[PDB]
């Protein structure tokens, strides 16, 4: 269940996208699982 | 607000529509690339067509913004 409301976002980090998510390099912010 | 020239062929936009930013991305496993606008990756797949780089199977697209 980890997403964000705004996790449509480039980040370039985890820190670069707020919430509780990580950041992947194809500009997709959180992470689905749980 | 991109600042790194080698990068500058991963920071073109929709080459298909150059009317509109690269906000398209394709998601296979834990990677995707950057290739075309969400409008233009998600009419991709439904032509059967997979990721034009590695052709590896397009779980998802996602559309990027900044707003
Ligand atoms: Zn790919
Ligand atoms: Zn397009």
């Amino acid at each position: 269940g980890g997403v964000c409301p705004n996790l449509y976002l480039l980040c370039r980090r985890d820190s670069d996208c707020p919430g509780a998510c990580i950041c992947r390099h194809d500009s997709y912010c959180g992470s689905g699982s749980d | 607000m991109y600042s790194g020239e080698d990068c500058q062929n991963l920071l073109k936009p929709c080459s298909l529509c150059e009317k509109r930013p690269r906000d398209g991305n394709i998601i296979h496993g834990r990677t995707g690339h950057l290739v075309t606008c969400f409008h233009c990756a998600r009419r991709l797949k439904k032509a059967g067509a997979s990721c034009p780089i590695c052709k590896k199977e397009i779980q998802l697209v996602i559309k990027v913004f900044i707003a």
